[PDB]
RNA sequence: AGGGGAUCGAAGACGAUCAGAUACCGUCGUAGUCUUAACCAUAAACUAUGCCGAUUAGGGAUCGGACGGCGUUUAUUUUUGACCCGUUCGGCACCUUACGAUAAAUCAAAAUGUUUGGGCUCCUGGGGGAGUAUGGUCGCAAGGCUGAAACUUAAAGAAAUUG
């Protein structure tokens, strides 16, 4: 509600504003642990809850039910994350789940199908992910083609900011949590594929943590 | 050379002390990743470490230590009793935070435990018995330096110093030389030729 | 689901082995799927020896202890409590139970 | 006939936070608590004081694992500077008749380094 | 490094491991950097110029960063008689 | 045995209708229930506050 | 028994890249593999390769430069038309802007993007990207 | 069909237990259990894991052959035998680990598969009806091999978690 007290060095430094933008934090692959960093260098984030699962768990005293909520966030311009949390009430679960999602947010590479004419629109390469008896495959597509996918996996792509793609899925796709996690892993690994246009050597620099001393 | 001058050499005087503390006798069972730091296997018994190799890796480890702006971002770990007093005196002569005894897993990952510190470097006395410390270093992007004999797992270990790692005199002497070399690079000793005014036996263990 | 990696018999590299008779029920079991017990027990207890010793036939001597070897099928074995059920992870451990040399 | 966490944690904090102000005496301890604490029962109040007097009785002879206080660190730090004048680890050939014992395998290593000038005794290694 | 008309539209150009060359992913906790200080003629460490190395979690997990560090350092002239291709 | 062989007449033990009678056991409805609880809570409080 | 030495060699290379080494040995030598290596070499996907010699099949040794991904082989020798090449490049390639399918023609063992320039066709052998 | 037929022991007779007990417990006991000359060709015939070939991680044990070495042991001795240390080829297995795989149990193969093609043979397509009916074929017989349809049904099933 009011001024937040940084508990980690990465948190105190950003509040001062010494670090320009999130991208460098990604460049140095640093762990984020406070959701105040993310929403400071990424405002205008929309969230949607897919569904809540009722689980008639355990017996001997009846069943003590817990509820599991799945939420995902994005800005439709290259940042997306997904988190899941369960609790004893839907309101408590949803709030805690959004926090977990904000922590998870990652960037997504976007490229061209054929020839480049500004404003990349699709994936650079084709890539796939697997999260247990379910695989999802995404391949590039030309302009004009919309997103071709099931409603669940389709919704994620707007939040990531992709315009053109073909999709394919195998295995038991009725497990919504497993399906969403596989798509998340697939879109994530696009920055791991070493394309021809990245062979050029880059120079190593010191991380922001080491450049300057912090404030008590 | 192109980066190191010729003043960084073993020097005869140091050699007697290091090999007097029984540092060339350790670990009959030969691990395959420590074979490069091996001179020759003794006839019908133990292996023999290459004492020359120690000196260059020791200076290399020292270069890592004197790189952080504030010396408070350096943690020195030890669990077994033989290397506890020595670690504590290191933290006093230089600037560093020390941990002797139990580690309390969660120190580097949980932000509500009372023993919570976020360092940028870790120095370990034995990777086998401090595996828990290394396991957590793998979560927050922090390199690891450790003293190792020839039998020791080397996952997530970036710099390895070959020593006895289990002797009474050996672990103390190595810590002393490393601390001395750090002060040489700093403006403390003021010269590579002048001797330092504390003797190695301070870095020992007392039974009661 | 396999419960044991060796199928509880310890035979790999042969067709079969000739079976044997359980020393309690007289059931038939293969020679390798059998609990075997070696025993070196005295003729009598120490208490008897003292009465035996006093009427010594020749000088001072001890009557030699006997040696036995018993073989059990598994169902009778765990009813007589020679061995008993272990835990999920304790199963895969083939070391003989340690014997205390001082017994507190 | 055994205390609980409530008394022990109350005892623990008082000794750690007000160490100089109290002593081994049981009634002086009894009084100080009622001024520095907020208790609502005479029996609980008495019990906390009793344990602290027991707790302080044992601290006087050796430090205990649970306790950690500001005075303790520096007072101990003073006593841990013992140094032997003989310097046993120092190369002992100059301080006794015999020199150092090594093996021929080690001897070659010095030759590779070139530090053959240093004099030390060499003993070959037997089978057992 | 996409170029529609010569400018860079990519969000950021990641790093590569110095021993294998794989791209260093985001959220890849396990990767580390090593900094070696530069000494002067009489032994002091000059402040503000430094050489940086990067290693990936993939090589780190096997436990081969040590041999990689010998090779990279021996190439840049920071050691002697410490690494060898037999 | 007082359990398995019921000695009364089966008369409309419909869990579906009971769900309506008690509370629907679905996550989606609960969110609406919480919104309604928030709406009702304020009006009661303001009357006491006034 | 050994039935495709080209596949054996390519399989060894792929293992090293996914395990991260910098060197591979290849036991059987042949023109097809040696020319196959050259097509990658002209594009930088590999480094320097050394050919040893003995009066036998002959070993090869190359050291891996990294920056190399899946390189496979199609075992049944298909027949490709000059028109049915967009089908194959759509079939097995991560993207259009890079990657190479390798053919065999009467003009020598070569790849596409130049077979299109030379207006030639033949049989498919492999691919690499 | 002969020979042989000690011991066990299908069928069977008695004794007990039991409300009944055509069984589990006891005493006998025929075919059989053995062998010669001919038939039968099925087994949870199980590693529930087809055969050939290449690559991929550390270790210590173990069987056979070869090689190198300081020693010991007792030999009409010395070479050799036998014990110790090490290297290598070929097998029956095991321990830690996952860079990898699978739904999981787990696996040095069950890996090198959505970034899918080394070579060749066989088998299955929800559960019952059913390894049944009919036809063919082999067999002295019991049976073996090949092998459907009408009809019926919304679940059967695998691995793991809490009671
Ligand atoms: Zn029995």
């Amino acid at each position: 509600e009011k001024e937040w007290q940084p508990v980690t060095k990465l948190g105190r430094l950003v509040k001062a504003g010494k670090i320009k933008s999130m991208e460098e934090i990604y460049l140095h692959s640093l762990p984020i642990k406070e959701y105040q960093i993310v929403d400071y260098f990424l405002p205008k984030l929309k969230d949607e809850v897919m569904k809540i699962k009722p689980v008639q768990k355990q017996t001997r005293a009846g069943q003590r039910t817990r509820f599991k909520a799945i939420v995902l966030i994005g800005d439709s311009d290259g940042h997306v994350g997904l988190g899941i949390k369960t609790s004893k009430e839907v309101a408590t679960a949803i709030r805690a789940a959004i926090i977990i999602a904000k922590l998870s947010v990652i960037p997504v590479r976007r490229g061209y199908w054929g020839a480049n004419l500004g404003r990349p629109h699709s994936l650079p390469v084709k890539q796939s992910g697997k999260c247990g008896s379910v695989t999802v495959r995404l391949i590039p597509a030309p302009r004009g083609t919309s997103l071709v996918a099931s409603p669940a996996v389709k919704r994620l792509l707007q939040l990531a900011g992709i315009e053109d793609a073909y999709t394919s899925s195998s295995g038991s796709t009725k497990t919504l949590e497993n399906t969403l996690k596989a798509t998340f892993a697939a879109v994530a690994n696009t920055y791991g594929f070493l394309t021809p246009n990245l062979w050029k050597e880059t120079k190593l620099i010191r991380s922001p943590l080491e450049e300057y001393a912090d404030t008590l | 050379p192109a980066n190191l001058p010729s003043i960084f050499n073993p020097t005869s005087a140091d050699i007697e002390q290091l090999l007097a503390a029984q540092c060339h006798i350790g670990s009959k069972n030969l691990n395959v990743h420590m074979q490069p730091y091996v001179w020759k296997t003794r006839a019908d018994g133990v292996n023999i470490i290459n004492l020359g190799k120690t000196w260059e890796k020791l200076v290399l480890a020292a270069r890592i230590i004197v790189a952080i702006d504030n010396p408070s971002d350096v943690c020195v770990i030890s669990s077994r009793p033989f290397g506890q007093r020595a670690v504590l005196k290191f933290a006093a002569h230089t600037g560093a935070q020390a941990i002797a005894g139990r580690f309390t897993p969660g120190s580097f990952t949980n932000y509500i435990t009372r023993s919570f510190k976020e360092p940028r470097l870790i120095v370990v006395t034995d990777p086998r018995t401090d595996a828990q410390a290394i396991k957590e270093a793998s979560y927050v992007n922090i390199p690891v330096i450790a003293l190792c004999d020839t039998d020791s797992p080397l996952e997530y270990v970036d710099v390895a110093i070959p020593t006895n790692n289990k002797g009474r005199h050996s672990v103390g002497l190595i810590w002393w030389m490393l601390a001395r070399e750090v002060l040489r690079l700093r403006g403390t000793i003021y010269n590579r030729e002048t001797p330092w005014d504390v003797m190695p036996d301070l870095y020992f263990y007392r039974d009661p | 689901v396999k419960k044991r990696k060796n199928n509880g018999r310890n035979k790999k590299g042969r067709g079969h082995v000739k079976p044997i008779r359980c020393s309690n029920c007289a059931r038939c079991t293969p020679k390798d799927k059998a609990i075997k017990r070696f025993t070196i027990r005295n003729m009598v207890e120490s208490a008897a020896i003292r009465d035996i010793s006093d009427a010594s036939v020749f000088a001072e001597y001890t009557v030699p202890k006997m040696y036995l070897k018993l073989q059990y099928c598994v169902s009778c074995a765990i009813h007589g409590k020679i061995v008993r059920v272990r835990s999920r992870e304790g199963r895969r451990n083939r070391a003989p139970p340690p014997r205390v040399r001082y017994n507190k | 006939r055994v205390r609980t966490k409530t008394v022990k944690k109350s005892a623990k904090v008082i000794i750690e936070k007000y160490y100089p102000r109290l002593t081994l005496d049981f009634e002086t301890n009894k009084r100080v608590c009622d001024e520095i604490a907020v208790i609502s029962s005479k029996r609980l109040r008495n019990k906390i004081a009793g344990y602290t007097t027991h707790l302080m009785k044992r601290i006087q002879r050796g430090p205990v694992r649970g306790i950690s206080f500001k005075l303790q660190e520096e007072e101990r730090e003073r006593k841990d500077q013992y140094v032997p004048e003989v310097s046993a680890l120092d190369f002992h050939q100059n301080s006794e008749t015999g020199m150092l014992d090594i093996d021929q395998e080690t001897k070659d290593l010095l030759k590779h380094l070139g530090f053959d000038s240093i004099p030390v005794n060499v003993i070959p290694v037997t089978q057992s | 490094m996409e170029n529609d008309r010569g400018e860079i539209v990519d969000l950021y150009v990641p790093r590569k491991c110095s021993a294998t060359g794989r791209i260093i992913k985001a959220k890849d906790h396990g990767s580390c950097q090593i900094t070696i200080a530069k000494v002067d003629e009489n032994g002091r460490a000059i402040q503000g110029e430094n050489i940086i190395y990067a290693f990936s979690g993939f090589v780190r997990a096997m436990g081969e960063s040590d041999d990689a560090l010998n090779r990279l350092a021996q190439r840049d002239g920071l050691l002697k008689n410490v690494w060898s291709a037999q | 045995g007082d359990r398995h062989p019921t000695r009364s007449a089966p008369r409309s033990n419909s869990e579906k209708q009971a769900s309506q009678g008690w509370g629907a056991t679905e996550g989606e409805a609960e969110l609406k229930d919480e919104q309604a609880a928030e709406e009702i809570a304020q009006t009661e409080k303001k009357e006491a506050a006034e | 028994v050994r039935t495709s030495v080209l596949h054996d060699a390519l399989n060894s290379i792929n293992n090293a890249e996914k395990m991260g080494k910098r060197q591979v040995m290849i036991r059987p030598s042949s023109k097809v593999i040696v020319k196959f290596l050259q097509v990658m070499q002209r594009h930088g996907y590999i480094g320097e390769f050394e050919e040893v010699d003995n009066h036998r099949s002959g070993k090869i040794v190359v050291q891996l430069n990294g920056r190399l991904n899946k390189c496979g082989v199609i075992s049944p020798r298909y027949n490709v038309r000059l028109a049915e090449l967009e089908k194959w490049v759509t079939k097995l390639l991560p993207a259009r802007q890079f990657g190479y399918v390798i053919l065999t023609t009467s003009a020598g063992i070569m790849d596409h993007e130049e077979a299109r320039r030379k207006h030639v066709a033949g049989k498919i052998i492999g691919f690499f990207y």
